């Protein structure tokens, strides 16, 4: 039962910068015979199968750039990436192969960019949905950095907790931003009963939160 | 070239069993071991076990003893993994890997992965609803419209806008489960001029329910 421990769980750095991460074994992965550590490094991009970068603690496979540099020994291993590019956005896994095989929990790598506040947009329910028996209000907090964001629902100015569903994209490859779909979900009656709906969004970009709203009355 | 080809996504009812292939090509199948690896959506990689194809011999991670049985078929160059009495805890993408030559013990060639969803849910065409803003846009800049696919199972749907022309400033969001039915959403931002002057139609396709739904964005 060789357990692997990886750290940090998640990281951001800006292009051209250098970054490092540690894999930590629960046992010695050197062998007295052979004098090699059985620890390898994998990179996994979204929607992709893992790709081996380094094996035997420190050996690059064909086509693995010099910037990627694995190192350490015994129980304390480290992967290192310098001149980090937009295309290095991945999760990085270590894997012990001394006895059976065991994977680290991984370290997630996100590109850092200039703090951009989200562009927010709210949308009432559709006729067709209203007809059917339900009523959904949707908010979009599109193209923002950093990842940490607080959404907030109000019906006639009084916060609403229940019925809310969020979904997030991974960092966009092109424009290095995150985006979010907050969906408040109601009934015909309740929706038709109250009048004004508000989407509130607090993001370190501003101390006063960004607010968009609509009054049902108008059309 | 060396290749490992795994099948497409499978939907299976709880309690049943699922047997998935990894077909080998471009090397002597018998010489290398085949490893299997599990990955729950947004989660890490988990080693299931290794098989020695000529021998037939297997090694498992404690955790999968009793759940996963690995086999080989020398005549097909095809490795198989079978999971028995599946619960939704076995819903995941499963990869096969070939270990590299030498003493390396690293996985240099990977399959694409086979997706397993375990659920007692049933085929359900998506409900598409066009998402229009409440009040007209001010003169300048851009307006954001939407489409809201709700009520489908199983994954996936494919959302496109005006048959694919509109690729700039789309965000289709990862689906989220709500009581056996997925709901997702797409956004599209466009020039204040083009909407509502032009036509905007989201095109939502569900291969699983044999359904395609083109829906136009109307303002009032």
């Amino acid at each position: 039962d060789i357990v692997m421990s990886q750290s940090p769980s998640s990281l951001a750095v800006s292009a051209g910068e250098k970054v490092t991460m540690s894999c930590k074994s629960s046992q010695s992965l050197l062998n007295s015979r052979t004098r090699k550590n059985y620890l390898a490094w994998y990179q996994q991009k979204p929607g992709q199968s893992p790709k081996l970068l380094i094996y035997w603690a420190s050996t690059r496979e064909s086509g693995v750039p010099d910037r990627f540099t694995g190192s350490g020994s015994g129980t304390d291993f480290t992967l290192t990436i310098s001149s980090v590019q937009a295309e290095d956005l991945a999760v990085y896994y270590c894997k012990q192969s001394f006895y059976l095989r065991t994977f680290g929990g991984g370290t997630k790598l996100d590109i850092k960019r200039a703090d951009a506040a989200p562009t927010v947009s709210i949308f009432p329910p559709s006729s067709e949905q209203l007809t059917s028996g339900g009523a959904s209000v949707v908010c979009f907090l599109n193209n923002f950095y950093p990842k940490d964001i607080n959404v907030r629902w109000k019906i006639d100015g009084s916060e609403r907790q229940n019925g809310v569903l969020n979904s997030w994209t991974d960092q966009d490859s092109k424009d290095s931003t995150y985006s979010m779909s907050s969906t408040l979900t109601l009934t015909k009656d309740e929706y038709e009963r109250h009048n004004s709906y508000t989407c509130e969004a607090t993001h370190k970009t501003s101390t006063s939160p960004i607010v968009k709203s609509f009054n049902r009355n108008e059309c | 070239q060396v290749q490992l080809q795994q099948s497409g996504p499978e939907l299976v009812k709880p309690g049943t069993s699922v047997k998935m292939p990894c077909k080998a090509s471009g090397y002597i199948f018998t010489d290398y071991v085949i490893s299997w690896v599990k990955q729950r959506t947004g989660q890490g990689l988990e080693w299931i076990g290794e098989i020695f194809p000529r021998s037939g011999s297997t090694y498992y991670n404690e955790k999968f003893k009793g759940k996963a049985t690995l086999t080989a078929d020398k005549s097909s160059n095809t490795a198989y993994m079978q999971l028995s009495s599946v619960t939704s805890e076995d819903s995941a993408v499963y990869f096969c890997a070939r270990d590299y030559y030498g003493t390396s013990f690293a996985m240099d060639y990977w399959g694409q992965g086979t997706s397993v969803t375990v659920s007692s849910a049933k085929t359900t065409p998506p409900s598409v609803y066009p998402l229009a803003p409440g009040s007209a846009a001010q003169t300048n800049s851009m307006v954001t419209l939407g489409c809201l696919v709700k009520g489908y199972f199983p994954e996936p749907v494919t959302v496109t806008w005006n048959s694919g022309s509109l690729s700039s400033g789309v965000h289709t969001f990862p689906a989220v489960l709500q009581s056996d039915l997925y709901t997702l959403s797409s956004s599209v931002t466009v020039p204040s001029s083009t909407w509502p002057s032009e036509t905007v139609t989201c095109n939502v396709a569900h291969p699983a329910s044999s359904t395609k739904v083109d829906k136009k964005i109307v303002p009032r």
